[PDB]
């Protein structure tokens, strides 16, 4: 059985800030980013 | 051609500077360290200086002037007109300044005493200046985008 | 060819255009130590010497720069400060000259007259009065 | 001073000048000269530089003829918008959008920021329709540009939900994106600005991946910031906060997982959706509800990020099985067992896969046995969850009333299993005790 | 010379050896090291309690 | 490798970090490569530990070069962490330097680490 | 105290010099 | 590596600096006297003794 | 003395730490219904044994002593399994070990808590403790740095979720973790929370009731509803 995962807002907050609105890499690799940090595997 | 001269002297001391120290040359540039590495007299004697030192190379008059008159020290010394440093604006320039000498100091004395077995790219042994040179900018792109204080939003008539 | 502005919209001048801008006084201590002795040059020149007197009640300018006299091309053999006399203030080439001496024996002279009969006499009569 | 409260309040309703110097200073407020030559500059050299960067825009793209008819001719040269009623300033507002939101896109260039220039100076964007040109130059807020409109900007224009920007208009530096995301997770106005600004973008079919990036990011912190508010631990609490959460999201999230034609707001959307799981402590049946209109919207652009999502919704959820539509349209799904060890790779996949198999088991078809078959010798399940779904199998093959002859096929091609899917197979025969022999003379005979 | 203890009063009275490289030591600290000889290193540190049959706290 | 005078024996261990506690508590003590750098420099410090865990080993290296110039007794304890929470940081300090005074027990505590020091070498 | 330090600095060099021309004026061997 | 090349090389470049700016203003000066709206429109120094030549 | 002793789970045996530190600490072990000595277990150290805990299923315990190290020592054998060491704990204070579902070799217990005198609480997966072979250097699934004076009391829930540990010396100083997720709860105890100086504590058997303890001599009661 699983619980709900904890994520620190400031892992994900430079996740997106790493690049401004324009000009960065496409919503398909930014989404594989958020999937890959709030995954619940050891 | 003697502006020709100088040209091609500083690439050759670029080549330099990449051929002895690649972690500093990562970090600020071979020029500043060239620089830091001149008024230090040695790599080994670089080596041996804290990271304050480093700080605050070049600036010898100010500091020890306000330290004998109870003044406040200057805040850096060549670091400044090294790279990273110019991007801020003030406070965060200082404590750029601050961070950008210790990982100078770590990274001169991984330069300077690493041993390594010659079939070794330049990458793998610059791979200290690279980790420190992008958690130093992330470092740097916070306190750039550290927000202003919040105020309270009055409307026409002062509610 | 038409690009965007940058707006950059956020007392006394700082420097006097009319007078091809000459800064504002750094007030620093050797600075005021300066101001001192150019108000006081009467003195100095201990009596070969009289200015016009020029006394306002703040002796500071609003606009200063401290300077040095390069040289004179017709002049150069005596015209010329030697190095072990170029001084970097002025009060420390009046030190550096003459007459120190001078200055020392009439301060002395001053200070007998003005402690002529102020409190140490008092007390040496006191004493002469209580044997 | 109750009066000179309710003439303030008429002095900022106030849309027209009506002194000179009034008149000379909103003339001057200008985006690209500076003001000492916005103050002198008539109308018809604003008109002819704007027009050309307009010419420029056109040869651009295609779509600005409209507005070359409407907005930028030369009787828009002529025309004053504070004399025109209230109808045809409400039809001109209309038109102001749609350019506003047809320019959103190239808005770094200086010929959109020289048409721009000429809305503002001519029509008075920057003081009669505020929202929506905040709106347009807010993905863009780190360039000169948007510092400048800052600076243009009157502030009692800008409404309540933008009304954070006072301290930059101050000190005219950009705001950082911990400032706009700060203003989200407190406010629900920003937020539900935003999403309304981008949901309408998207219906015109006007967007572009900055704005769709910035729109993703902003909402994905803004919802990370606002769980992290409403975790309450009080039960009470709790649930009327995610209540209230819900309510206030889920026409956004619905119309952005169902906006087919934009794969990049639906990804987004996606995105929004796995945080929201993952997270926050949801319920079953709003949990399968994000599941039914998930599968109900994704398509081939968006298919494996969209298993990505499905995967952590089926993880977060509590019950076992699945609801029914979503176990036909990952039928549909062509490569399901490949692409689920490709998420398996990173992610966890088992109770998704559990779900899958226990809703393919309660379905009385046949066409799902490749399905079935695959998604048990495929190993992802538990082998727990293995034993009890040849169990229930082999429940449903006693429970039906041709059918019996495919599952029998199934049913030894399992038994005939040779890794440790098929020991827990045969561990599970060896538990319910029934006889492989009677099954296979029974099915073969 | 492999090691010397830390504590100067600690003195060696007995030795023999586990294998080919480990020796073992007893110390007059109530003390049973085992010392590795390849690299003169100090595998373990066996100890023993207070005795408590009379004074003399030592084993 | 290179940390050849190397302190392995555990109680040698012990009472090299019970000796840092104390000193810490008496500030008697220099925490962090840098300040151990300066107080080696200007010559005031009595003793120095170093930590043999460090990932790259060249940020302490330096540290024996000026101690042998300046003839200061340098030992390697093997945790980073546990100099840390010796200190009383609950920060991994890699090099920690403890001075001398004119009178203290850890000024004769000092003596007798740096005689067992002088032992381990 | 960076002052103290650095007057602290100075004599050290001092003391150092001077102990070493002190030296140097003025069961040993055997 | 041995970097008493570094030395050298940094306080040569700083001297050939401090040269390179003394004879360009004298270029300027020497070259003026024919021509003194050329020192008024090219500042760039390497630009005007590139011009003159 | 007889202060300090534990209980095993299958309530056969329970050990007493003796008073014989000299460097290295052993603890008797007794059966309980006959309260008759069988068997001695002894660890090195600097000053003895901080503290102990029976295994899930009762066969073997783990010491953990002063100078950060820990044994394991089984009651089948009856001799020392295996030794590793806490991550730079200067000094060991208490332990506590709980859970289900570890490694049936170390009697199935999961987590294992140690707490030294820095007031760092270290927390290990003991199916990671294994490389019968006990990896000397075992990294910590989570260390806390919450608290600041020395770990007193150490406690797990009996069914493996919570994980409850205080200090006493500073006034509340008390902490609640969740398992296996290693985050400090942070809604509770809040700054107006009375616990005290806590003393004691202990979850019910059902895990329904945390009760604390403090220096004045008060006991209080918290259900912990999820």
């Amino acid at each position: 059985d699983t619980h709900a995962v904890v994520v620190a807002p400031q892992r994900l907050a430079e996740i997106f800030n790493a690049a401004p609105a324009f000009a960065m890499p496409p919503i398909e690799d930014v989404f594989y980013q958020v999937a890959s940090l709030f995954s619940t595997k050891p | 051609e003697r502006s020709e001269y100088r040209r091609q002297l500083a690439e050759y001391l670029q080549n330099r500077m990449k051929a002895i120290s690649p972690n500093m040359t990562e970090l600020i540039g071979a020029l500043v360290g060239a620089r830091l590495i001149a008024h230090s007299g040695s790599l080994v004697n670089l080596a041996k200086n804290p990271g304050s030192t480093i700080q605050i190379l070049g600036a010898e008059k100010a500091l020890f002037r306000a330290l004998k008159t109870k003044h406040a020290t200057p805040k850096y010394g060549i670091i400044y007109h090294a790279s990273l440093v110019g991007q801020a604006s003030g406070p965060n320039k200082g404590k750029i300044a601050r961070q950008l000498a210790a990982k100078i100091a770590l990274s001169v004395r991984t330069d300077a005493f690493e041993d390594f077995p010659e079939n070794a790219d330049d990458e793998t042994r610059a791979a200290v200046g690279i980790q420190a040179r992008a958690k130093l900018e992330n470092n740097l792109r916070l306190l750039e985008g550290k927000p202003l204080n919040k105020g309270v939003a009055l409307g026409p008539n002062g509610i | 060819e038409l690009s965007v502005r940058v707006p950059q919209l956020p007392g006394p001048p700082d420097t006097l255009s009319d007078w091809y801008n000459i800064p504002r006084t750094n007030l620093t201590p050797e600075l005021k130590r300066d101001l001192q002795l150019l108000r006081m040059r009467d003195v100095v020149a201990m009596g070969k010497q009289f200015f016009k007197k020029d006394n306002r009640k703040d002796f500071v300018p609003e606009y200063c720069q401290v300077g040095t006299i390069i040289a004179g091309a017709t002049d150069g053999v005596s015209g010329r400060l030697t190095r072990k006399e170029r001084k970097r203030t002025i009060v420390e080439e009046v030190l550096s000259s003459d007459s120190v001496s001078k200055y020392k024996r009439k301060y002395h002279e001053i200070q007998e007259h003005k402690k002529s009969g102020r409190k140490g006499y008092y007390k040496k009569l006191m004493a002469a009065r209580k044997r | 001073s109750s009066l000179a409260q309710q003439l303030a309040q008429i002095a900022a309703n106030s849309r027209s000048s009506f002194n000179v110097k009034a008149l000379k200073a909103s003339h001057s407020k200008s985006l690209i000269w500076e003001p000492r030559v916005a103050v002198s500059q008539t109308f018809a050299e604003i008109y002819s530089q704007c027009y050309e960067g307009f010419k420029e825009l056109c040869h651009l793209d295609s779509r600005f003829v409209p507005f070359d008819a409407t907005l930028f001719s030369a009787q828009s040269q002529e025309v004053d918008r504070t004399q025109m009623t209230a109808e045809e300033n409400a039809a001109l507002d209309k038109r102001v959008d749609s350019f506003l939101h047809l320019v959103g896109s190239r808005l770094r260039l200086m010929p959109a920021i020289k048409a721009v220039e000429w809305l503002i100076r001519r029509f008075r964007i920057h003081e009669f329709n505020t929202g929506t040109l905040l709106a347009t130059f807010l993905p863009y807020h780190t360039i000169p540009a948007f510092v400048t409109l800052l600076s243009i900007l009157p502030v009692q224009r800008i409404p309540i939900e933008y009304r954070f920007l006072d301290p930059y208009i101050k000190s005219l530096t950009p705001p950082p994106r911990a400032a706009i995301v700060q203003q989200a997770t407190n406010r629900p106005d920003l937020l539900s600005a935003i999403s309304r600004y981008t949901l309408d973008s998207c219906r015109a079919k006007q967007e572009y991946p900055g704005l769709i990036s910035f729109w993703g990011g902003i909402m994905a912190e803004a919802v990370n910031g606002m769980i992290d508010k409403m975790r309450s631990g009080r039960r009470a609490i709790q649930l009327e906060n995610d209540h209230l959460l819900l309510q206030q999201i889920g026409p956004v999230l619905s119309e952005a997982m169902v906006m087919k034609d934009v794969p990049g707001i639906q990804i987004a959307s996606y995105m929004v959706v796995a945080i929201l799981a993952a997270k926050g402590s949801l319920n079953d049946n709003i949990l399968t509800a994000f599941m039914e209109q998930l599968v109900h919207g994704w398509t081939v652009d968006t298919l494996r990020p969209g298993l990505v999502c499905l995967t952590m919704l089926a993880q977060h959820r509590s019950a076992k099985q699945l609801s029914g539509r979503v176990a036909k349209a990952v039928i549909k799904v062509p490569d399901l067992v490949s692409s689920l060890r490709d998420i398996s790779k990173e992610h966890q996949v088992d109770k998704l896969a559990n779900g899958l198999v226990l809703a393919f088991v309660d379905r009385g078809d046949i066409r799902t046995l490749p399905v079935i078959n695959s998604l048990l010798l495929s190993e992802l399940l538990q082998e727990k969850q293995a034993k009890v779904a040849y169990k229930a199998l082999l429940l449903a093959a006693h429970k039906i009333d041709n059918i019996r002859k495919q599952v029998g096929s199934a049913l030894v091609r399992l038994s005939q299993a040779e890794g440790d899917v098929g020991d827990a197979i045969r561990t599970a025969i060896q538990e319910v005790d029934f006889n492989i022999e009677e099954l296979e003379l029974k099915l073969g005979a | 010379t492999l090691t010397r203890t830390p504590s100067k009063k600690t003195k060696f009275v007995s030795i023999a050896f586990q294998s080919h490289n480990i020796v073992i030591v007893g110390c007059s600290n109530s003390t049973i090291c085992a010392y590795d000889v390849r690299t003169g290193t100090m595998l373990r540190q066996m100890t023993l309690g207070t005795d408590l049959t009379g004074g003399s706290k030592n084993i | 490798s290179a940390a050849w005078p190397k302190a392995e024996d555990p109680a040698l261990v012990q009472e090299l970090l019970d000796c840092v506690q104390q000193a810490s508590h008496y500030r008697q003590l220099k925490k962090g490569a840098n300040e151990t750098t300066k107080s080696v420099n200007r010559g005031t410090s009595e003793l120095v530990i170093l930590a043999a865990d460090t990932q790259p080993l060249s940020i302490v290296l330096h540290i024996p070069l000026i101690c042998e110039e300046k003839n200061v007794p340098y030992v390697y304890v093997p945790s980073k962490v546990a100099l840390g929470r010796a200190c009383g940081v609950s920060r991994a300090v890699i090099a920690v330097s403890l001075t001398s005074n004119e009178a203290s027990d850890l000024n004769s505590k000092i003596r007798a680490l740096r005689d067992k020091v002088e032992r381990l070498a | 105290l960076g002052y103290v330090r650095t007057m602290r600095n100075i004599a050290a060099k001092e003391l150092k010099e001077l102990e070493e021309r002190y030296v140097l004026a003025g069961p040993k061997k055997i | 590596k041995v970097d008493v090349m570094i030395v050298h090389a940094v306080a040569l470049l700083d001297e050939l600096d401090k040269e390179l700016n003394v004879m360009a203003m004298r270029v300027k000066e020497w070259y003026g006297w024919h021509f003194p709206e050329l020192g008024k429109i090219l500042p760039d120094n390497l630009s005007y003794a590139r011009v003159v030549l | 003395t007889m202060e300090r002793f534990r209980v095993s789970p299958c309530g056969r045996y329970m050990a007493l730490v003796a008073s014989d530190k000299k460097g290295g600490g052993m603890l008797n072990i007794i059966n309980v219904g006959t309260m008759q000595w069988i068997a001695q277990a002894r660890i090195d150290g600097r000053h003895g044994v901080a503290d102990f805990a029976w295994w899930s299923d009762g066969n073997g315990l783990t010491i953990a002593g002063r100078d950060g190290q820990v044994t394991e020592w089984s009651m089948i054998t009856r001799r020392t399994v295996g030794i590793w060491r806490d991550e730079g704990s200067i000094g060991g204070t208490v332990m506590a070990l709980g859970g289900r579902n570890g490694p049936a070799e170390l009697g199935g217990d999961r987590w294992v808590a140690i707490g030294s005198n820095s007031g760092i609480l270290n927390v290990y997966d003991r199916n990671d403790l294994i490389e019968i072979r006990i990896k000397k250097y075992p990294t910590p699934t989570r260390v806390f740095e919450q608290l600041t004076t020395s770990i007193s009391v150490v406690a797990f829930s009996p069914d493996g979720q919570l994980l409850a540990f205080g200090s006493q010396h500073k006034k509340d100083a008390l902490r609640l973790v969740h398992l296996p997720s290693c985050t400090v709860y942070r809604n509770w105890p809040t700054e107006q929370t009375p616990l005290g100086r806590v003393t004691a504590i202990a979850f019910s058997s059902k895990s329904d009731v945390l009760a604390v303890g403090n220096d004045v001599g008060r006991v209080r009661l918290w259900e912990i509803r999820g």
